[PDB]
């Protein structure tokens, strides 16, 4: 079948700025292609066909390029409403393939995150079951480390982690990691470390509990 | 003022059947080309089907074929798709969209189609779990120089979502609800953070409240911050 | 026997002939297309619906050679404006063909107001909206000659005014 790729997969840019987004197929597909937007929890709606014919209604900041294997959508003077995932859609061949998608994010300075520790409550443990719960709160780059220790020892296999989207305020992120393990595991064991790595911090930040005392 | 409304959606066991439906209206619907395009809950779309005009020509995305049909009642205005043979892959939000070349300005027409209007879509879940209330929990601090965070572990309950709010809506600034995330063992879990000052700690009162409609669980814990 | 010689052929070079558009951005466009199990070049506009649309297309700088008086064969579509909604007073089905004459080959430089009109050309058929669906093409093949030709060489043009047409062969020659 005809493989559609979007580049890049995230992206970040400030209001006014004029920014480009790829997409290429593994093999051509004359100018028949699409592009959409897609806001989170809403249904797309089409931008460009023809692989530059602007849709009725849709702003003239918007504009496609491209034939046979590249393609291009440009979007100059972003807006606050840009901030959105961007698809295309190959019309080409019956099989109808969408790229993968390409994240415009709102660009901002770098902020390191407060990072807290949470030992699991005495009322789960009376569960059978135990959550310790690391977060990592207000930080730019999206991207992080976060690494669980036990009695000063590695886990895997053994966490869950989730993040939120841009704040609307201040364009951070806020993530939480979740350390699940058994009652009887738990009870074994004293120190609950947790260590993140992140762009804003010059060295990686532990923070730790011992269970029993504090 | 096209508009589309998909309906239908819902829970269904694996090998399980299901039948939605999109009302069409504000336009001459028999005209346009229909199709079912789908999303994976945190990806991509796809496409999933389409139907012609007269109920004409079929297609189907291979990953559908053999378990899918597409039909459409044109005095009716409704477009459906029959699913059978259900999985946990075919989870997503269904979308119905439509085409009509009137609007398609090019000279000659392009050999598949593109999707000029979307409904606002509609989940199905495909999944062995049933309905199931939370657990909620404090997420405790204890007392250190600075700002602090607090807050309440809401696990495993079947389905989705959950409400949360703190000190009945009165507490609003630096909340963080997360996404929930689907465990191991079909059932969700999620976190609720607030930060505050740590002054406030041995005298403000913290409570979160949680509910899940379909469960009809309704709590308010307290949080207590760990003292010695 | 009176033999015609070819001195353009449009369709004969497979794609690989790029001709100037004006304005560049909006107007025609060069797009590929199967026809009879063959791959077919066509130049192509079709902007019905905003109203004030001038769009040329030139081909390149032909050598006139001997031939004093040349026949220029267009194949083309254009869609049926009643099949655009909202379009009756924007939409337009016909085309303006276009000549000029010169010593000197002209490059990139682009001087619309040298051109003279040969004619208005309008389809015997045009596309209505169930054939566009059904991938069916309806060619209309006309042909204009123009009169004593006296410079080197010459282009052609194609306005656009606000029609939907689709241009699959442009053929000029001269008769032996």
């Amino acid at each position: 079948d005809i493989q559609m790729t979007q580049s890049p997969s995230s992206l970040s840019a400030s209001v006014g700025d004029r920014v480009t987004i790829t997409c290429r197929a593994s093999q051509s597909i004359s100018t028949w292609l699409a592009w959409y937007q897609q806001k989170p929890g809403k249904a797309p709606k089409l931008l460009i066909y023809k692989a530059s014919n602007l849709h009725t209604g849709v702003p003239s900041r918007f504009s496609g390029s491209g034939s046979g294997t590249e393609f291009s959508l440009t979007i100059s003077g972003l807006q606050p409403d840009d901030f959105a995932t961007y698809y295309c859609q190959q019309y080409n061949s019956y099989s109808r393939t969408f790229g993968q998608g390409t994240k415009v994010e709102i660009k901002r300075t770098v902020a390191a995150p407060s990072v807290f520790i949470f030992p699991p409550s005495d009322e789960q443990l009376k569960s059978g079951t135990a959550s310790v719960v690391c977060l990592l709160n207000n930080f730019y780059p999206r991207e992080a480390k976060v690494q669980w220790k036990v009695d000063n020892a590695l886990q895997s296999g053994n966490s869950q982690e989730s993040v939120t989207e841009q704040d609307s305020k201040d364009s951070t992120y806020s993530l939480s990691s979740t350390l699940t393990l058994s009652k009887a595991d738990y009870e074994k064991h004293k120190v609950y470390a947790c260590e993140v790595t992140h762009q804003g911090l010059s060295s990686p930040v532990t923070k730790s509990f011992n269970r029993g005392e504090c | 003022e096209v508009q589309l409304l998909e309906s239908g959606g819902g829970l269904v066991q694996p090998g399980g059947s299901l039948r939605l439906s999109c009302a069409a209206s504000g336009f001459t619907f028999s005209h346009y080309m229909m199709a079912w395009v789908r999303q994976a809950p945190g990806k991509g779309l796809e496409w999933v089907s389409r139907i012609g005009p007269s109920g004409g020509p079929t297609h189907y995305a291979d990953s559908v074929k053999g378990r899918f049909t597409i039909s459409r009642d044109n005095s009716k205005n409704t477009l459906y798709l029959q699913m059978n043979s259900l999985r946990a892959e075919d989870t997503a939000v269904y979308y119905c969209a439509g085409y009509d070349s009137g609007y398609d300005y090019v000279a000659v027409a392009g050999p598949a189609e593109y999707f000029q209007h979307w409904g606002q879509g509609t989940l199905v879940t495909v999944s062995s779990a049933s309905t199931k209330g939370p657990s909620v929990f404090p997420l405790a601090p204890s007392s250190k120089g600075g700002t602090a965070a607090l807050g309440c572990l809401v696990k495993d309950y079947f389905p989705e979502p959950v409400t949360v709010s703190w000190n009945s809506g009165a507490l609003t600034s630096g909340v963080h609800t997360f996404p929930a995330v689907l465990q191991s063992s079909g059932l969700y879990s999620l976190s609720s953070v607030v930060t505050v000052p740590s002054s406030s700690l041995g005298t403000q009162t913290y409570i979160c409240n949680v509910n899940h409609k379909p469960s009809n669980t309704k709590v308010d814990k307290r949080v207590e911050p760990k003292s010695c | 026997q009176g033999k015609e010689v070819v001195l353009l052929d449009f369709a004969a070079a497979g794609g690989e002939l790029g001709w100037l558009t004006h304005p560049y951005g909006k107007g025609w466009d060069l797009m590929q297309n199967i026809m009879n199990d063959m791959p077919i070049y066509m130049y192509s506009v079709c902007n019905v619906m905003s109203g004030d649309q001038d769009n040329w297309l030139r081909t390149n700088w032909v050598y006139r050679g001997e031939a004093e008086r040349i026949f220029i064969e267009l194949k083309f579509t254009v869609r049926d404006c009643n099949s655009f909604p909202g379009g009756a007073s924007s939409c337009k089905e016909t085309f303006n063909l276009y000549y000029a004459e010169s010593d000197l080959d002209y490059g990139t430089n682009f001087q619309k107001r040298l051109f003279t009109k040969i004619d208005t050309i309008a389809p015997d058929e045009i596309t209505v909206s169930s054939d566009f669906e059904a991938r069916h093409v309806k060619l209309n093949v006309e042909e204009r000659s123009v009169g004593p030709l006296t410079r080197k060489g010459f282009y052609l043009a194609f306005q656009d005014i606000g029609a939907c047409v689709a241009l699959l062969s442009v053929r000029v020659y001269y008769k032996k």
